């Protein structure tokens, strides 16, 4: 299986601006990427990529509808300021079971201000003294977090 | 039959049917096959009116399961069959009357609401079209009709009635049972609903009534009289009017038993008008010269091992003028020699075979050519000398001294050790540890009696004879009698103990008897003891030095003769090893039993905190001397190695006929007071079997000593 | 080789003999000419052997190809011969020849031992990865014990162990699956992916297999556990004055449990035996019905015993009351009504056994030998195996023998019940008295000086092994070893689940199970909506689902169809109890509208559908405008965990769609995918000729047969012409369903009863 | 290395499925281990 599989099920080979979803998990990438997805994509909303692989954030096409974007399980550890320049829409992060190494990889969303929530889970990062203070003064725009700024509710 | 109606027919079915056959007062277990038919009927009834519901319209349908509609979920068919006749009845009328049509004559099994009718259901091992015909004219066609058979076949009153599914389920069914039935074997014996009402047919002949007339107990006249008397007659005390005038003359003879009543059994064997007991066992024991050679370890043939030993001894090699100490009997001195110097060349000589060159002087010194030539019958019918050989007795011999002194001998240590066994794999458990530990301290102690080297020599012998009778049948052989001694340095030296010429062994049967003459090397001068020496020829063919220290070298030459019974025995004798560790064994673990940690070393060579075990050995000038568990062990596997060598019937009947007195002399020591109905009669049936086996009059003189003992010991 | 087969037919049928004989004996007498051997067997093994190792070329070798592998002599030595044999018609070899086979020659495939020979390298397993420990050299006490020798992957009869080997390894010859290959379907689907791809003689598989299903059991003197993996080792791990600590490398309390409940179901209604087989039959446990381990163990708790004898099993013959296990060992006692006073002062009418008997009596551990005589226990000899087991063997021994004493005993009264609330009779009610006030008939009973003896030795009321025993009892410190000839002999079973003996005696009572509740280790799902009506609503929401997973496929073609009869089942009334009744029907309009939605406007998701089916039984309460209330979490009773969501899942229920599972109440279920796809990848177990169903006769119209192969080729509704067992050609239909002749059977008995009680 | 640990069920606390482990584990200690675990609340006095 591959992402042009995955891509043509749900699409059922139809024009590309006809949904607003994607669902890319459990797909082979070649050297840890997101290929498969052309920058002809205008509407989307919904993102989801879970056991792909992906290493580095540097193909996406530029979006200004997305909301919320999954990863997980993967060893992607770089800048994610690219998503600035590519969607700054962003308002649902999740980055459980990625590898980030230090409190450094997250500082490129300061610029991005429409995030509310953000997902960090088993990470290398998480496991410091006052990493919830420290992410949070770092990321005033966040108004969510793993799930206990100071409430729970659901997405 | 029932049990397969268990199996295949739910609880529920069988008491229906059961219920059914009461109705009509017919016992279902008198009629098994009544009762599958009765089953099979309500089954493909329930069958053929399941998954059927007719629509709100009317039409036929299939309903899903474990799935309802309300409460009405209306069936296609109400099933009849199986409710009490008086319910059945009422409901065939209820039916009939709110849907306006006729009431059948006769009970009906289903009723179907789409064509509003009464259907019957019908099963048969013939021809569908037969039975629904034969229906059909009972019924009439105011029923409709569904027959299936066995035989993958049906008729149907109408096709529409039931769907494919249903008339193949149905079939399936039957004929799965068909197919149980068959691998059960009751098909057969299934007896359809036409001839259930018959049963078995076994009746008996004219010849076998006859017999059966004429073999009544007496007083009777015809087995139908016995029969009626059996059936008939109760008693009501036979037993005691019976008891009450039987003879007060018939009775066990209850008498209790004490000490003094046990006597010396054999008494025979003391008395010295008799003549001494001879050495008839195969091979010489503890007299064995073992002509010796060092060898590297190489294991080669026996030929080239024996041609060797003799090359090493020149002078016994190449004598030829031999010193006859004693003829025995019958035996010729020139036979005797002239073989043993054929075998010597034969041994020595270039050619790798080993066979002897001459074939014909041995066939005279075997005596093979000694025997009588059989005739037909009728010329010894009218042959009036031609008698019936009389039965040749055992004879009644006395107590020897040669089997007490090879007693001694061969349960004592020696230097050289042969007796060798395989490896087995690393021991991880801490039992098989113990073990290996026990069997470890076994060896050390067994494997240096003289007994285990004679044991080895016989089982190699054995084998060697087996192995030669088998390759070689109608020619005869040399065979020398091997072995292989290991010293405590390692030293393997080849032993060889004497040779043995090999009849014509050309035999079909186990119990033919193939005959073969062994010479053996000695060291002793029969002329000591000639008492124990009246079966061999011997010679006196040199002497030798073993440390500076001449000693004469004799050959004992002998006829004799096996069987292949015996000679395989012969290679089985290995397991007097394991009769001797079995009972050490025990012997062992019930000390284990007493305090918690393994003794194995305490009995042995003892501890800091237990002395060693010492058992009671021997005597001496009537006081009994104790001895080390080493030579206990020992002296068990001499005694079994003996049990062999010196077994036969005469041995079997003792041992057998002597474990009562065994073991009512162990129930007296335990006070329970034993009580003996006829002791003269055992003590006859023992002393009956001690004519002129070895052992088996040093088992008795032993059991005379020992019992003794034990009568002096009983005064405490 | 199948013209050399044809040929070799054809020359034997020159001949008049095998002509006749053929067309005479029917394929089911082959058995029997096939024993018309020789039998010249060698007298003697051991001699036969000797000599022929030393023969030239002993070994007789088939005649084939392989021999020109191997020259006739190689190195000097020879191996073959091409002489021609008589005995086997092949040709003759020596050890030689084998021995150069294991040096040099072809090499094989070594996949086949890693899966075939199973059973042994398990054994092996479990020999390596087992610790040892201590020995100890003190007596050890064993008792003879009916153990099974080897471990069983599944224990089965044996006509059912050998229906499962032909259905895994033959293929053909399978005609009319029976009732046994659909229990033991994941077996049958097990073997068969293991051992495909072998080359080994079909014999040593169909034996290899025999041994590992067909149980073998055997008197042994056992210590200690008792389960095979012990077994297998006792040769090292007992031993007469020594003993060694060993640890080798369930669902029997949840088919105790369930057996209880089924009888405690059955017996409050009228006519309990088809109520109680019903439940049994259609009852599961996680694979199979109940019919799959009860036919596994010998015997069992009481309960066990009379639903094996409700449904078709053999059940040890031995005389349960209460929980003794009593064997009559001589004796006739006649059962004699008879008006007794009881301690309490009232007069009971009850049934009394003149006449002197004895039994063997069992109780958990504790075994015995007891002698009564009418109105008095005259001895009763035990061994000291447990406080608990040996107070139980003499309350259960003293209330049976009916002595006097125990009558003069009580103190209290006599008005008790079951769980389903009945009035047993008075010796029941005794025994629950005397158990719940152990310290009644034990103070009263009297005293009797110690068993003085070398080994004979009291017991006091408190259970220690004192002296100043018990009147009668007595305690030897010696094995009793009992119970022997278990025939099975033929037991009857009347409707109130009570058993009789051949004749009218009855040997175990519908009121011997003891009330006693526990929880099911497994998940105990039935098939019937009277069952649940009992437990948690866990337990509810788990057997619902399950009920909806099992029958998927006509719930998902009712679907398509539309229409609410699927809705309105039984199986979701239930469910209805475990949802708020202020709320449930809002439930029901949102899960209705959104399954019209899935329906309408998009495509089948399996997992969604079952989630929000059930929900749908109450009418629905719709918005005064008339559109349906939205909800994205479903509340139950209890509160709490008890709530399912919407979207993704919850603690009750939750599917992964990246390996495609399901985890409902906390169990995960395979659901290998969706489709019809899996639909036949669940049936991907099943039996050889199971979809199509007999009828007709040859009908040689098709021509020759044709092969499951091409059989499966042909649509629904068919007809083929197969082969069934040996040969007997038929006519067959291919199946549009699957069938359960229980279920019909049961459906039918219900109609018939229905009906019986209208009428009445 | 010296844990065996298994995975029991699954928890939701704010919607989200989180697993749950077992780590089971064999130990030895003595009653003065037991005494040394009690006065391990003197960290407070330590720390103050």
């Amino acid at each position: 299986m591959e992402m042009g599989r995955r891509i043509h099920l749900e699409l059922r080979n139809r024009t590309p601006s006809d949904v607003k979803e994607l669902v890319l998990d459990n797909s082979r990438s070649n050297e840890g990427k997101l290929e498969g997805l052309t920058d002809e994509f205008e509407e989307l909303e919904f993102l989801s990529t879970i056991n792909v692989g992906l290493t580095s954030i540097a193909n996406l096409p530029k979006l200004n509808k997305l909301k919320k974007l999954e990863l997980s399980d993967n060893r992607v550890s770089g800048g994610l300021e690219v998503l600035a320049e590519k969607c700054p829409n962003l308002t649902h992060l999740n980055l459980s079971g990625n590898k980030i190494k230090d409190l450094s990889t997250i500082e490129p969303l300061k610029k991005l201000e429409n995030l509310k929530s953000l997902d960090l889970f088993n990470c290398e990062v998480t496991n410091l003294n006052d990493y919830r203070e420290n992410v949070f003064k770092l990321l005033p725009q966040l108004t969510y977090l793993d799930g206990y700024d100071r409430d729970d509710k659901e997405a | 039959m029932d049990t397969f109606i268990t199996r295949n027919f739910q609880t529920t079915i069988i008491q229906k049917a059961k219920n059914t056959m009461a109705e009509f007062s017919e016992d279902p277990e008198l009629q098994p096959a009544m009762l599958f038919n009765i089953c099979v009927h309500l089954e493909v009834c329930y069958v053929i009116s399941d998954m059927n519901f007719l629509d709100e319209e009317g039409k036929a349908y299939t309903a899903l399961e474990g799935q309802g509609k309300e409460q009405n979920l209306r069936p296609q068919y109400e099933v009849i069959e199986g409710m009490p006749r008086t319910i059945a009845w009422m409901v065939q009328r209820s039916l009939a009357q709110e849907h306006g049509i006729e009431t059948p004559k006769y009970l009906a099994d289903l009723f179907d609401y789409k064509t509003k009718r009464f259907i019957e259901v019908g099963i048969t091992k013939g021809l569908a079209d037969d039975y629904f015909w034969k229906k059909k004219e009972k019924l009439g066609n105011s029923m409709e009709l569904m027959i299936f058979s066995y035989n993958q076949d049906y008729s149907l009153s109408n096709e529409s009635s039931l769907d494919e599914e249903g008339k193949g389920r149905v079939l399936s069914r039957l004929t799965e049972l068909q197919a149980e039935l068959s691998l059960k074997n009751l098909w057969q014996v299934l007896i359809g609903e036409e001839d259930v009402e018959k049963g078995i047919d076994f009746k008996l002949g004219q010849t076998i009534s006859r017999l059966r007339d004429i073999s009544v107990p007496a007083g009777f006249s015809n087995f139908e009289g016995m029969r009626s008397y059996i059936d008939n007659i109760d008693p009501k005390g036979a037993i005691e009017r019976n008891l009450a005038r039987m003879s007060p003359l018939v009775s066990v003879t209850p008498k209790k038993l004490t000490w003094e009543d046990l006597r010396p059994i054999g008494p025979h064997i003391y008395n010295h008008e008799l003549p001494e007991v001879p050495y008839n066992a195969f091979l010489l024991m503890s007299d064995e010269l073992g002509l010796a050679n060092m060898t590297e370890g190489k294991s080669k043939k026996p030929k080239t091992l024996a041609k060797e030993c003799l090359e090493k001894y020149s002078t016994l090699r190449d004598q030829t003028d031999p010193i006859l100490i004693m003829k025995s009997e019958k035996a010729n001195e020139n036979f005797l020699w002239k073989l043993w110097r054929d075998c010597v060349n034969t041994i020595s000589n270039e050619e790798m075979s080993n066979e002897l060159q001459k074939t014909n002087y041995a066939k005279w010194a075997t005596g093979d050519g000694l025997t009588y030539q059989k005739i037909m019958k009728e010329v010894a019918i009218d042959d009036e000398t031609m008698c019936q050989e009389e039965p040749k007795i055992p004879n009644k011999c006395r107590v020897a001294a040669w089997v007490q002194t090879e007693m001694n001998l061969l349960s004592t240590l020696t230097s050289k050790r042969a007796l060798d066994l395989p490896e087995i794999g690393p021991d991880v458990a801490p039992v098989e540890h113990v073990g290996s530990e026990r069997r470890k301290y076994f060896v050390n102690e067994i494997n240096y009696c003289k007994a285990s080297t004679v044991m080895m020599k016989y089982v190699l012998f054995h084998t060697s004879l087996l192995n030669e009778s088998n390759a070689s049948m109608g020619k005869y052989k040399v065979i020398p009698i091997t072995n292989r001694v290991v010293n405590e340095k390692g030293e393997s030296f080849d032993m060889l103990y004497g040779l043995a010429v090999k009849g014509q062994s050309h035999l079909r049967g186990d119990t033919d008897v193939v005959t073969v003459v062994t010479f053996e090397f000695s060291s002793t001068d029969p002329r000591v003891d000639s008492g124990k020496w009246p079966k061999y020829t011997v010679f006196r063919i040199g002497s030798l030095f073993v440390s500076g220290r001449e000693k004469s070298v004799y050959l004992y030459c002998r006829v004799n003769g096996t069987n292949k019974i015996q000679m395989k025995w012969g290679m089985e004798a290995r397991r007097c090893l394991l009769q001797s560790m079995q009972q050490m064994e025990a012997i062992v673990e019930q000390e284990s039993s007493i305090q918690g940690y393994d003794m194995t070393k305490a009995c042995f060579k003892g501890d800091r905190v237990n002395s060693p075990k010492t058992f009671s050995i021997g005597t001496q000038e009537g006081k009994l001397v104790k001895g080390s568990f080493g030579k206990a062990l020992r002296v068990i596997f001499t005694k079994c190695l003996m049990h062999y060598v010196f077994g036969n019937a005469q041995l079997e009947g003792f041992s057998a006929e002597s474990r009562r007195l065994l073991l009512l002399i162990q129930a007296l020591k335990d006070r329970k007071g034993p009580w003996v109905f006829d002791l003269e009669g055992m003590y006859s049936g023992i002393e009956e079997c001690i004519s002129n086996n070895p052992w088996v009059i040093q088992s008795a003189y032993w059991f005379n000593e020992w019992l003794g003992f034990e009568k002096e010991g009983s005064k405490v | 080789m199948t013209l050399a087969k044809i040929e070799l037919l054809k020359q034997l049928l020159r001949d008049n003999e095998a002509k006749t004989v053929l067309k005479q004996t029917t394929v089911d007498q082959y058995n029997i000419i096939r024993k018309f051997n020789t039998s010249r067997i060698e007298k003697n093994p051991s001699l036969r052997m000797k000599w022929a190792m030393c023969s030239n070329f002993p070994l007789a070798l088939t005649k084939g190809d392989m021999a020109n592998r191997i020259p006739l002599e190689y190195k000097g030595i020879q191996l073959k011969t091409n002489a021609e044999d008589i005995g086997t018609k092949g040709q003759m070899c020596s050890i030689a020849a084998v021995t150069w086979w294991n040096t040099y020659g072809p090499i094989g495939d070594t996949e086949g031992f890693e899966r075939v020979y199973e059973s042994f390298f398990l054994r092996k397993m479990r020999l390596d990865n087992a610790t040892w420990g201590r020995i100890t050299f003190g007596p050890v006490e064993r008792v003879r014990k009916r153990v099974l020798l080897n471990p069983l992957t599944k224990e089965m009869p044996p006509d059912e162990a050998s229906n499962v080997i032909m259905e895994i390894l033959f293929p053909k010859e399978a005609g009319i699956p029976r009732e046994s290959t659909w229990i033991h379907r994941e077996l049958i689907k097990e073997k068969r992916e293991k051992l495909k791809g072998t080359m080994i003689t079909p014999i040593v598989l169909a034996y290899m297999l025999e041994r590992e299903l067909v149980a073998r059991r055997r008197f042994l003197p056992v210590a200690g556990a008792t389960s095979a993996e012990f077994i297998e080792m006792l040769h090292c791990l007992q031993g007469e004055n020594w003993r060694q600590i060993y640890h080798p490398g369930s669902r029997s309390q949840s088919m105790i449990v369930a057996c209880r409940k089924i009888i405690r179901r059955s017996i409050v209604a009228s006519n309990p035996l088809e109520l109680a087989v019903e439940i049994a039959n259609k009852t599961v446990i996680d694979t199979e019905p109940l019919k799959s381990c009860l036919a596994a163990i010998d015997g069992g708790d009481v309960a066990c015993d009379i639903i094996r004898a409700a449904l078709g099993l053999k059940i040890r013959q031995r005389q349960r009351f209460g929980r003794l296990e009593l064997k009559r060992i001589s004796g006739r006692g006649f059962k004699n009504d008879e008006e007794i006073l009881i301690g309490n002062g009232t007069i009971q009418k009850i049934g009394i056994w003149d006449g002197e008997e004895e039994f063997h009596v069992r109780c958990g551990e504790c075994r015995g030998i007891l002698k009564k005589s009418k109105m008095k226990l005259e001895k009763l000899l035990i061994n000291s195996a447990k406080k608990e087991d040996m107070r139980d063997l003499i309350i259960l021994c003293m209330v049976f023998s009916q002595d006097t004493r125990m009558f003069q005993g009580v103190r209290g009264e006599i008005n008790f019940l079951n769980r389903a609330g009945q009035l047993l009779s008075p010796m029941y009610q005794l025994q629950r008295y005397f158990l719940n006030r152990s310290n009644d008939l034990f103070d009263q009973w009297g005293y009797e000086e110690s068993p003085k003896a070398s080994e004979l030795h009291g017991i006091n009321e408190s259970m220690n092994a004192s002296d100043y025993t018990l009147k009668g009892v007595v305690v030897t410190r010696n094995v009793i070893d009992d119970f022997s000839s278990t025939e099975t002999e033929k037991v009857s079973i009347t409707k109130n689940l009570s058993l009789i003996k051949r004749t009218g005696e009855v040997i175990m009572g519908a009121n011997d199970v003891s009330e006693l509740e526990s929880q099911a280790q497994l998940m105990i799902t039935y098939d019937t909506p009277k069952m649940w009506e009992m437990g948690t609503t866990k337990e509810l929401v788990q057997n619902t689902y399950q009920w909806v997973l099992k029958n998927l496929v006509t719930l998902k073609a009712q679907f398509l169809l539309g229409k609410e009869d699927m809705f309105q089942w039984d199986a979701f009334e239930a469910f209805e109890s475990i949802i708020p009744q202020k709320m449930a029907g809002q439930y029901s309009g949102f899960a209705r509208a959104v399954l019209k939605q899935m329906r309408d406007q998009e495509v089948m998701k399996t997992d969604q559908f079952i989630k929000l089916l059930p929900f749908c039984f109450s009418p629905p309460k719709l918005r005064s405008n008339g559109e349906p209330y939205q909800f994205l979490k479903l509340v139950l009773k209890g509160g709490g965990e008890n709530f399912i969501e919407v979207r993704k899942g919850s603690p009750l229920f939750s599917y992964n769609p990246q390996t495609e599972v399901l985890t409902i109440c906390g169990r995960m279920m395979s659901l290998k995918g969706k489709i019809e796809d899996e639909e036949r990848n669940r049936s991907m177990g099943n039996a050889v000729l199971a979809g199509f169903l007999v009828s007709g006769k040859y009908d040689p119209d098709l021509g020759d047969f044709k092969t499951i192969e091409e059989l499966e080729k042909l649509k629904p509704g068919e007809k083929a012409n197969i082969l069934l067992y040996q040969g007997k050609p038929v006519k067959v239909v291919k199946r549009k369903r699957y069938s359960a002749l229980s279920n019909d059977i049961s459906q039918g008995i219900k109609r018939q009863r229905m009906t019986v009680e209208s009428m009445g």
